[PDB]
């Protein structure tokens, strides 16, 4: 909860539709939501475009290196911290409760507990009482990787 | 003349050889593009899941 300051939204005709995550110096961002990063030095970097992951990411400059999260793969099923509450992991599935997020929650790291971050989501489908997060992780092997639940929304 | 030019008569069996390199290079240059799009798109759209 306390390292979720390091995410900072964007800014689309004044308002906020996402948010920009730091991680393993290396900034991300939803493609798919536009906007300008609210802060100054992060705003200039030129972001680098990853269609199949609809994730831009850029190179953190230099002088905040040290100030950015860490992430694995290691993805036990269970429960996990995040933003808005807990996110339980379950048949290869990251689900939310029901209602909880949304229309400008994409970019929201999804951390452990231990502050790793394990997925970053942009999307999700509502599946009876739960809702289950299309988000981008890192598989056993630890290449990215997007997951997808059928019928995602983008955010 | 007593003869009748076509048009594939003043090509030297060399300038054939040219021409085909020629189409081949380009040719295969394109097909390994081609091959590696698959390959890529393989490895990565599946068989990272």
């Amino acid at each position: 909860k306390l390292e979720s300051d390091k995410t900072f939204p964007i800014m689309l005709n004044g308002q906020v539709n996402g948010y920009a995550c730091v991680v393993g110096g290396r900034v991300f961002k939803p493609l798919h939501v536009e906007g300008r990063i609210d802060n100054e030095q992060l705003a200039a970097i030129k972001l680098k475009k990853a269609s199949i992951y609809d994730l831009e990411y850029g190179d953190v400059p230099q002088c905040m290196k040290s100030d950015t999260l860490q992430y694995t793969s290691d993805k036990p099923p269970g429960f996990y911290n995040w933003h808005h509450g807990a996110v339980q992991y379950e048949n290869n599935r990251f689900t939310v409760p029901r209602g909880v997020g949304g229309k400008g929650d994409s970019g929201r790291p999804i951390l452990d507990n231990k502050g790793r971050v394990v997925a970053i989501v942009l999307g999700g489908v509502n599946e009876g009482s739960r809702t289950a997060l299309s988000v981008v992780t890192w598989n056993q092997k630890g290449v990215t990787v997007k997951d997808t639940p059928e019928g995602s929304e983008p955010w | 003349a007593q003869h009748t030019e076509s048009f594939t008569s003043a090509i030297s069996a060399t300038a054939w050889s040219w021409i085909k390199v020629l189409v081949g290079g380009t040719s295969a240059f394109i097909v390994l593009g081609l091959i590696a799009t698959a390959v890529v798109a393989l490895v990565l759209f599946f068989h990272r899941h």
